[PDB]
Order: C-alpha cells, then structure tokens, then sequence
C-alpha cells in the first residue's frame, strides 16, 4: 500500500508490465424512443418550410398567414425597441454576479486541495528520515555480524 | 471511483518499482556473499 | 510555564527526576535531599537527612524504588524513595566519594569513584567492595555499560577508561580530552556515552561489541568550565534525540545530536550551572545550579 | 442561482428546509409527488415543507430576429435537437466509465497480487541474509 | 482526500514491519559479540 510520492525523487513502464502480466493470468414514455432514434440516425425532425417562400396567383391561406405574423413581428419588434439596450445591458448585469461566484469556487477548492496535499508532505518527510534510520543501522548490522565472524 | 482508482493503482504501482529494486539488492549480496 | 523551585540553602550539584516522571530529587552543598511535585502546586515533602559531607551525586534505580547518593563523607547512602528511610551505608573509599552509579536490569550493583584513584563495585547486600580498580588519579565520574560488564572511568588523566568485570584488566582507552572529564552518562540503548571536560568540549562516544577503533562520534561545543572547578555533568534525553549539558557561563545548552546545532541556550540562572536533567516522558528540563535555584523549562 | 435538478436558472427558486438548495419549484414539486423526499439528501420532504424564496426577477433579452417564425420553426428545432444529441452523448460517457471502472479494479487487484506475491519475496530474502 | 487517508494507514505498517525487521538484527549483532567477548575467556 504505501508508496511515497514527496519523498521518493528517483521504473513506470517496468512495473506496467509486471501488473500486465498479472493481467494476463486473470425511465420516460414514447418521448425517449423518438429522442435516442433521432440521436442515433442523426437526423432532426424536419418543420414547417412553408411560411417563408409561398407565391402569388391554398395559397390565399398562406397569404393571410403572413400578414398577421408580420404585424405580430412589426409589433413584437416595437415593444423590444421602446426598453431597447436597457433591458439587454440589466441582463449582462446579471451574467457578472452569475460568473464571479463561480472562479470564488475555484479558489476554496483551491486552497483545501492544497492545504491537503500540504498536511501529506509532512507525513512523507517524517516517516521518509525514519526509513533512512533504519537502512543505515541495517547495513551496521549486516558488516558487523560479519566483522564478528570474521574474528572469531 | 474511476479517480480514486486511477490514483490509487498507479500509487500501488509505485509500491512494486521499490519492491522490485530491494528484492534484487537481497540476489547480488547473498550471490556475492 | 516555566516554574521555580527554591529552597536549598547551598549550592545545588545534582537533580534527577523520578523514572516514572512524578517527582524530583536534588541535593547539594546544604547536605539535604529534598524530594518535588513534578505536578500540582510542585510541592516539596521529604527531606533525607543523614549526608554529614555535602551530595556530589543522586540517581535513582530503573525502579524508582531506591536513590543513591555519593557524598563528601565517604559514605555511599541508599534510600528508600517511598519513605525516605536511609537503608545502607557504603563505607569503603579512603577519601571523597565524586560519584556513583547503580546498574540497571541485573542483581544490584553500584559504581563509586573517589579521590583515592579507586574504582569500587559495590553489592548492596556485601557491606563490602566486590572489586577494586586503582588508577592513580583522582576519578570523578562513573557509570555501566547496559549490560553491567564493563565500568566506564572518567577521571583527571583525559582518559576515558573501561574496565572488564571478568578480566579486571583497562580494556579499553579513548583519547580526544585534552582536560579533565567531570561527568559521564550513557545512551538508554546502551549504544553512546556522553562526556564533559575542563577543556569546554562536549564528546559523545559510542561503546559497541565491534567499534570503528576511534569512536570520537560526535563533538559539541558552547559548554564554559572557569575558575570555579565545579563537577559539571550532562544528560542523554529519554529517546536519546537531545544532549544536555551544564556550564559554568549561566546558561544551560541543548543540542541536537544529530546535526550538533544549539536548540536552546538558556538563561535565568545567575551562577554556575550543574546539572540539567530531562524529563523521562515529556520534554521538560530541570536546570539545576549553584544559585540554588531550579527551573522546569518545558519545550 | 441556479437549480439543483436541471441545471436551469430559476423563474420561481423554492428552498427546502431539511437541506439549503435551491430547486426550481415545478421540478421539485414533481420530485416529491413522485417519492416524497429530499433529492440530494434522501431526508423526508413535503410540498408544504417547501419555503419559496424571492429576488430581482431573471431577464433574457428576446433576439433582434424574433417572431412566432423562427421561434416556431428555427429555435424550438435547435432546442430538440440539443437535447437529443446531448443525452445520446451522455449516455455513450456512462457506459465507458463502467468499462474504464472495469479496467480499473482488475488492473487495481493484479497490482495486489504483485504486491502480496512480492511482500513474502522481500522479507525471506532478508531473512536469508540474517541467516 | 482519499489519498490522505489509505497513505496515513500504510505508512505505520511500512514502519511497524522495519520495525520489526531491526529488532530482529539487533539479536544478531547482540549474540556475535558474546562469542567474541568469549574468546579473552579461554585466554
């Protein structure tokens, strides 16, 4: 399990194949069958390609249906122009408040991802001198056992 | 999971880099010796 | 906090703390040991008398049962720390006592060294010396290895000596004093012994079955002897991480036995310095010196 | 700001009791009609336990080129479009990260194996030494 | 997060077995020496 990352500055692609080796030996209606058809085909529903082109001398019907459409359009497109760019630049205002609260996010989880990684450099550096104790007076040991048969 | 995975098994993985280099130290000392 | 303890009326030469860390024992020029509270109100309750000459050294065994104590007089005293009941007398050495040490782990043993250059093994149960090591200079600090074979000599000669229990032969020599060694103490592993000299040197020397053959392990320095002569001692800390060491310029020093950088100089002290002794759980240090005064610094 | 169901920017925003989140109120009253408790939490929740919240009202500016034309025709097509190819899309990243998961717990316990096949290695290779 | 948490639990086992494995040397180191110690005997 334990693996020191801070620690250990000095093999990926060596223990790649050992693990590789290791490797070797071992809810809607109709509305979603329409929706994940036209997703897979690829292929959007086609609309009413009508209104726009039409042509003089049915055709009456489409007539009349321009005219009230464009003097709903002439009269949706007063009631835009009388705010005008004040009700486009209090929407803009709001977009503002919208994104700063979110980069004040990325700081907090910046700074407790940090302070995480901060408390673990610690815990490396502890255990990483205790571990350098012990290899120094296991290699004591494993001369002096040595040095003591030698003499006797 | 997929995160905590990916992390864990490459640190796990790390475990085997050290294992490896000590285990062939223990060969040559006690070839040699 | 730092805590100040007052109450001896002479000079104060040594202190230790109770193996168990709930009391203290001290002892100096007045002839009184005086017992502390490590806790509470550090309240002081039995006073051993008895000492005719003044107290150059207390211990205690690894029990914390018994307290020894080498005096001016000639006298071993043990005593019983629960009481505070005198139980024997070591009448033996020709001249002063300088100091004592009493085995750990094995059958009771105790180590005299005196102005008559002999070394002194004592059993408790004898009322008289098991063996007799003359040197020819005066000794002044002694102590066993862990194992309680060997005795380790520090004298006025700048020379370590070690003697064999089996043998009765100077086993061993270390050079690297230039002055005289007023105290001695080894490492709780058994593995190092610490040393002071006239010479303002700090030596640590490791004791080991197989030895490099010139272990001056390590040197520290800060450590003032003058013209006062006092004995001047020093102590391992329980994990043996941290030296402490007595100086006659009022100030204490601590060093790291690693690295050998100063942790702590510290003052307060008016007078020379004697002993400082740690804590045997928490790092708290007892300063103890000729302004009979202590302190309980705490790190 | 936003709701915590959606992922929309609330015309009425309702805020639970048992857990602060904000909800947009049609979405959250469907979710307790359904199964009556907290989404997020799993604690129990009522309509009546609801608190409707209030501020300065949300404005999107209708575009320069609209009438019932392309809102008909132009955006309500994108909008159904968006929606499809989007879930499509989401669905293909859940059932490669249950295979991808797959990969990462076989390849976690072959690294196990490594490691208890290694640990009695090691420590008897030492052991040897000492002998 | 996850990371401080199994790190910190395998550190005390990595240390407790080297732990372990120098308390083992020690015994080694502590025996060699008598025999040595035994050799002024017979001188």
């Amino acid at each position: 399990v334990d693996a020191l990352p801070y620690f250990d500055q000095g093999v990926r692609e060596a223990a790649a194949a050992l693990v590789e080796e290791e490797t070797r030996r071992y809810t809607d209606i109709m509305r979603n069958e329409f929706e994940r058809l036209a997703a897979r085909q690829p292929i959007e529903l086609l609309s009413m390609k009508r209104y726009e082109l039409p042509a003089p001398s049915e055709c009456v019907n489409n007539s009349m249906a321009q005219l009230e459409h464009q003097a709903v359009r002439i009269e949706n497109l007063e009631l835009m122009s009388q705010h005008g760019c004040n009700a486009w630049k209090v929407y803009n205002e709001n977009l503002v408040h919208m994104i700063e609260h979110a980069q004040k996010e990325l700081q907090k989880l910046r700074k407790h991802i940090q302070d995480l990684n901060w408390q673990r450099k610690n815990m490396q550096l502890t255990a990483g001198s205790k571990l350098r104790e012990m290899e120094s007076n296991w290699v004591s040991l494993v001369s002096k056992n040595y040095e003591i048969e030698r003499t006797i | 999971e997929l995160s905590h995975a990916l992390y864990q098994h490459d640190a796990a993985c790390r475990v085997i880099a050290r294992l490896t280099k000590e285990v062939t130290a223990a060969r040559e000392a006690l070839a040699t010796l | 906090p730092i805590m100040l303890l007052s109450g001896h009326e002479g000079e104060v030469y040594c202190c230790k703390f109770h193996p168990n860390g709930s009391t203290l024992a001290s002892a100096g020029f007045d002839r009184l040991i005086l017992l502390w509270n490590v806790y509470g109100d550090c309240d002081n309750y039995a006073t051993l008398k008895g000492h005719s000459g003044a107290v150059m050294e207390l211990h205690y065994n690894t029990d914390g049962s018994m307290l020894f104590s080498a005096s001016t007089d000639k006298t071993v005293a043990v005593w019983d720390s629960e009481t505070g009941e005198r139980v024997k007398r070591l009448k033996g050495h020709t001249s002063f006592v300088n100091s004592c040490y009493p085995a750990r782990r094995g059958p009771q043993l105790v180590c005299t060294g005196s102005d008559d250059g002999t070394v002194k093994l004592w059993d408790i149960r004898k009322k008289a010396a098991i063996q007799t090591f003359q040197n020819t200079y005066q000794v002044l600090a002694v102590t066993f290895n862990d194992t309680s074979d060997q005795i380790i000599s520090g004298g006025i000669d700048n020379d370590i000596k070690v003697w064999d229990l089996r043998q009765n032969k100077l086993t061993y020599t270390m050079r690297g004093h230039a002055d005289s060694v007023t105290g001695l103490s080894l490492s709780s592993e058994g593995s190092y012994l610490l040393s002071n000299a006239m010479d303002n040197t700090v030596r640590v020397w490791d004791v080991r079955p197989f030895a490099p053959k010139e272990r001056c392990v390590k040197i520290f320095q800060g450590n003032v002897h003058n013209f006062e002569k006092n004995l001047l001692r020093c102590s391992w800390s329980p994990d043996g991480s941290k030296i402490a060491a007595g100086s006659a310029d009022r100030f204490v020093y601590v060093w790291d036995t690693t690295s050998r950088r100063i942790l702590y100089k510290l003052p307060g002290h008016a007078g020379s310095i004697n002993e400082v002794a740690f804590h045997p759980d928490e790092p708290i240090i007892i300063s103890a010196s000729s302004d009979k005064r202590l302190y309980m610094g705490e790190i | 700001l936003i709701c915590s169901i959606s992922n929309e920017v609330p015309e009425h925003p309702c805020v639970s009791p048992v857990s602060n989140h904000v909800y947009e109120r049609r979405l959250i009253e469907k979710y307790i009609a359904e199964n009556g408790t907290d989404p997020i939490n799993n604690q129990p929740l009522s309509e009546e336990q609801l608190i409707d919240i209030k501020v300065a009202h949300p404005i999107r500016p209708k575009p320069p080129s609209a009438t019932s034309i392309p809102a008909i025709l132009k955006a309500l097509q994108d909008e159904w479009d968006a929606v499809m190819l989007h879930s499509f899309t989401l669905r293909q990243q859940l059932q490669t990260t249950r295979q991808e998961l797959s990969h990462a717990l076989y390849q976690h316990d072959a690294a196990c194996r490594v490691i208890a096949r290694l640990t009695k290695e090691v420590t008897a290779a030492r052991e040897a030494l000492a002998t | 997060e996850e990371l401080k948490k199994h790190e910190d639990s395998a550190i005390p086992r990595r240390l407790e077995c080297l732990k372990e494995d120098v308390q083992r040397q020690q015994e080694r180191e502590k025996e060699l020496q008598h025999r040595y110690a035994d050799l002024l005997l017979e001188k």
